[PDB]
């Protein structure tokens, strides 16, 4: 039940903080490029 | 040899404080009993006098002159120099905020600059207090 | 220093001749360290950080940490107590 | 001739370890070891919140956790055989991009037009306007990579220098005076290597400046 | 000028209020003289001498 | 030696961020 | 040269303004001394 | 299983770096770690200031764990025991 | 061997971008010290600071473009 | 032979960061003296110092990126 | 090999523009501090800055022409 | 050939740390004039001086990291 | 192989042009702050500024004479 | 061949240590200015100057240690 | 090939005179700002400025002499 | 080839003289500005400049010695 401890902060700052999808896309594209090299 | 006195009250006459900081118009300066001779115009701020003994003094001053000659004789002349205790921090903040409010009121460039002098003096007062 | 070292050596010799304790384990730690140096421990890049970093930590603890304890107790606690 | 190795062990246990170093008691009076942590948190929070002075101060309660985490991870690396998680480029890359994206998207969420207008430095010569615009946008896109590298490179370089000088000392079976001098150099360097905390300050302060500029 | 309860002296003191006349060979030794700073200093010195003469 | 791969190193840091912010939220002045 | 200087404000006016600010900063207990220092007696004949 | 690790962590916290918290506060004030920095079996650790015994133990455990991890890569010098 | 020389020339050519960094640091520090005296940042002061920064960065990126042309 | 050329080119491209170090040193050195003259650091007096660091370190990281591209 | 020499020389020759960039930065920064000291900006304060910038650019352009001669 | 490239590339790359030395010299020099103008040594005068020294040392070690990579 | 050496030697000697640019930028910049301090610009102030610029350019051209000599 | 590489690297590496010479020069010059303003040799001015010179020479000697590693 | 090595070494050694140009530019600029601050003209100010110029240009000339010795 | 490598290394190592020239220029220029700032030049003010020269040019001569040793 640690979710409710920072639940307000989570959606309070991730409206733009939770853009880790961009990081995941960049990492996946880099891994695909390296596998093409691999 | 420190000569610090207002037009009405005298703080130090020939005192070997050997360390005085003044709120100069251009900025801040520090006397070290050997500082290069110069003439410095005071700015709204506080003069923290550091005596040769470990004790120091803090006086908020008005505009004036910092005259340090080739020798150690420094004639600091402040128009309205008082200790910080005599002032009121609450009145300080109130005057600062009122002056900030009235800064745009003075349409004249000279008058707005005068109110800017007022807000600068109040900000230095707030920092000192 | 040197005089204290002779006194400590005499005290150890007195315990060494008899017991005066429940099988002092300091010799055990010394022997374990010697065996580790002989077989397990490898003296490679040890002086790099194993000695230097620990020495810096020792200097910090024997130095400013005494004042840090004061800065904790006599400053943090008493402030909220007074408040 | 010893090959330096910033190996990759099971990362999760090592990375989670600095968190356990800070206990949080639910008492009016702390344990005189969390108390110093609380005082440091307050002292740094005042410095970080001084500049913002906006509704973005909500971000400060997360930036405090960020600075604490980076400092704890980097300070623990000074141990003999500690593996710095920040040595690997992966996690710092995964930290720099999301936070910069958060800053720019927060800027584009409120007063979006003026946020993009921050490229204009209030006029400037019109003859060089396109050059200034392309320069500043390339700098803005550079900023995440810059933030990641300015941490990764020097965090790795500290360990690299420590390893090099330590190997020099170990291989120096010659005159013991030179060995002692090199060991003194090692200790001086490690005292300087304790300034990795200043690197934490630089990273977090640059992030704060970016967020304040865009919000 | 007040000398004593019964004696006084009518004293004359020069005033170099002009900025140019303020600058001289001695001002070379004095640092941060500039032009505006020395002008404001001279004006304040004029006020000070007026006050002293008044007293 | 040189950093490659970049898969699970960048994944545990988010969980550690959650843990650290939850822990420091309890901290108060 | 500043915002006040070279814009119509004499340095004496600068001193007057900062001195008045300092006097107003004083509490009412020391306001008598500030009033004493404040000189408005001299008038103008033209 | 994990409940036992949590209990062990709580016991370690109480022993070193320790309303009802008044008992816990007095326990921390006593500083059982301060008395024995190297546990009851030994005398003390080299650092002798700041009541930092528990943090020193935690750091030493982390260091030895990382040494166990790194022992695979490193290799000795001589098959015979070192001097 | 020609590609080898292209590589070495590209490596040596981008060195010229160093002067841009030193110039930008100098001009920004000078902006700091100038603003320390005259509180007129929202004036031609910051305008000329941006002008100098842009000129230095443009010189550095011109050298970088020359290096890229050498590489390709 | 191309690997050798990449090595030497990356080595040469690395030296282009010296200007970045000179610039950051100059800008921060002017920052300290600017604060010494005027005790208003929390303002643009330090904001522009940070901005100058950000805009001057760009050359060094650009040159090192070029060096890495040559190396890899 | 001759083209290889041309490439390496052009890469080495173009680095002389870095000093021009540093001089440009110094010129603009000193212009900043000069205007901070005295507000006679529209006077020869800007003219001397233009004069310094033009000479630094001329030196950099001469280095660029030397690099072009090496390349061609 | 490859080992020769490693050596020459490292020798080149380590020359880029000179600019960081110049930067630390500049900032630590400016420390002394800041202290002379304002005797507030324990304050931000020395705090930001240490910050600048750390930043320039970072700019230098992050350069020599490339030389270390080249050598190994 | 000598003709191959000509281009690399010319490129290596061209680096000295950077110092001349830095020097001329510094001297011209000081002229700006000098004129800022003292309005006696057309005097030995500007005279010695021209003197320093000419000496720096003479040093730079003297350096480039080595490149022109080795190339031919 | 590798001995030739060591010679070339030692030639190139030692220049980085000499670039720190400008750093101690700036330190001593700022010391000159500070002592000119507030003459007190026993004050923290000399200590700060010594610390800055020591840090610059430490950067130089670390570059020289890299050079020695190149040699050995 | 030995002649080629002498040529490239002379080209490399020619760089060490750029710092002489930077130093003479800086010292002449200093002389400018000092004369601006102090009307003293033909006193130790100008003599020491000429002395510094002579020393820096002599160091540069010695570097160029070493370059010539490598060349011949 | 060994003589060739020693030649190119000595030529490369002579670049370090550039730092010495810049440092000497800086120290002498700060001596100039300090003398203009205060008439205490004949005091420890001049001695500090002498020491700064004797350190920066000492580093330059150390680099020159390294170049000579590589040459021989």
């Amino acid at each position: 039940f640690q979710f409710t401890g920072i639940k307000k902060y989570f959606n309070s700052y991730t409206l733009t903080g939770r853009m880790n999808c961009v990081l995941a896309t960049y990492g996946g594209i880099a891994l695909l490029v390296l596998y093409f090299k691999l | 040899s420190f000569t610090f006195a207002s037009p009405t009250q005298v703080f130090f006459n020939g005192a070997n404080v050997r360390q005085v900081d003044v709120p100069t118009q251009t900025g801040a300066f520090g006397i070290l009993a050997s500082h290069v001779p110069t003439l410095q115009v005071l700015r709204p701020g506080l003069v923290v006098v550091h005596a040769e003994d470990g004790t120091t003094s803090k006086y908020f001053v008005s505009s004036g002159s910092v005259t340090v000659n080739a020798d150690s004789s420094v004639q600091l002349l402040a128009e309205e120099a008082v200790t910080l205790d005599m002032l009121d921090p609450g009145v300080a903040k109130a005057n600062l905020e009122k002056a900030q409010s009235e800064l745009l009121g003075a349409a004249d460039e000279a008058s707005r600059a005068e109110i800017q002098i007022r807000i600068e003096a109040n900000e230095a007062l707030v920092k000192a207090l | 220093r040197l005089g204290l070292i002779p006194e400590e050596f005499f005290q150890f010799l007195y315990p060494k001749t008899g017991v005066t304790g429940p099988y002092v384990l300091g010799t055990g730690l010394i022997l374990y360290l010697l065996s580790k140096e002989i077989y397990v421990i490898t003296a490679e890049t040890f002086s790099a950080i194993s000695t230097i970093g620990v020495l810096v930590y020792i200097v910090k603890k024997y130095g400013a940490s005494i004042g840090a304890f004061a800065d904790k107790l006599n400053e943090q606690k008493i402030a909220q107590l007074e408040e | 001739i010893a090959p330096t190795m910033m190996g990759l062990p099971i990362v999760t246990l090592i990375i989670m370890f600095p968190s356990l170093l800070f206990p949080t008691p639910k008492r009016l009076i702390n344990n005189r070891t969390i108390s110093i942590q609380q005082w440091l948190i307050q002292l740094t929070s005042k410095q970080m919140m001084a500049i913002h002075n906006q509704k973005g101060q909500t971000w400060s309660l997360m930036l405090m956790s960020l600075i604490m985490f980076i400092g704890s991870t980097n300070i623990l690396g000074l141990l003999p055989h500690s593996f710095t998680p920040t040595t690997q480029l992966s996690m710092n890359l995964g930290m720099a991009i999301p936070l910069w994206s958060a800053t720019v998207f927060t800027g584009f969420r409120y007063k979006t037009k003026t946020s993009l207008a921050h490229f204009l430095p209030q006029g400037t010569p019109a003859l060089l306007i396109p050059m200034l615009v392309i320069i500043e946008t390339i700098s803005l896109f550079i900023q995440p990579v810059a933030l990641a590298v300015r941490l990764t490179a020097n965090i790795t370089a500290g360990h690299l220098l420590i390893h090099l000088i330590g190997g020099a000392t170990l291989a120096l079976l010659n005159i013991n005076t030179m060995t002692a001098f090199i060991t003194f150099t090692i200790l001086i360097l490690l005292t300087i290597l304790e300034f990795a905390v200043a690197l934490i300050q630089a990273y977090v302060f640059t992030l704060l400046v970016s967020l304040y500029l865009h919000d | 000028r007040f000398r004593s309860v019964i004696s006084y002296k009518t004293e004359e003191k020069p005033i170099f209020s002009l900025d140019t006349v303020a600058s001289a060979e001695s001002m070379s030794i004095y640092d941060d003289i500039d032009a505006d700073v020395l002008r404001n200093y001279q004006e304040y010195s004029l006020a000070n001498i007026i006050y002293y003469s008044l007293k | 030696d040189t950093s490659t791969w970049f898969i699970t190193i960048t994944s545990m840091i988010m969980t550690l961020f959650i843990l650290f912010q939850l822990k420091i939220s309890n901290y108060s002045y | 040269v500043a915002y006040w200087r070279q814009a119509g404000l004499s340095y004496i006016r600068y001193s007057q303004i900062c001195a008045k600010a300092v006097r107003d900063a004083l509490k009412a207990e020391f306001k008598a001394n500030a009033e004493k220092t404040s000189g408005s007696n001299v008038k103008i004949v033209k | 299983a994990s409940v036992v690790p949590l209990k062990d962590r709580r016991l370690l916290e109480v022993k070193l770096g320790e309303i009802l918290m008044r008992d816990f506060t007095p326990s921390g004030i006593a500083g059982a770690f301060q008395r024995g920095y190297y546990r009851y079996y030994n005398k003390y650790v080299n650092v002798k200031k700041g009541s930092v015994a528990g943090l020193s133990m935690v750091l030493a455990a982390y260091v030895v764990f990382n040494y166990c991890r790194s022992y695979k890569e490193l290799k000795h010098e001589r098959l015979r025991k070192y001097h | 061997i020609d590609t080898a020389a292209k590589f070495i020339g590209a490596g040596a050519a981008t060195v010229g971008v160093a002067g841009s960094g030193a110039g930008i640091g100098t001009v920004f520090g000078s902006l700091i010290i100038g603003y320390a005296r005259n509180p007129s940042l929202k004036q031609q002061l910051f305008s000329y600071a941006i002008l100098g920064f842009a000129l230095s960065e443009a010189m550095g990126l011109f050298c970088l473009m020359v290096a890229f042309l050498i590489l390709f």
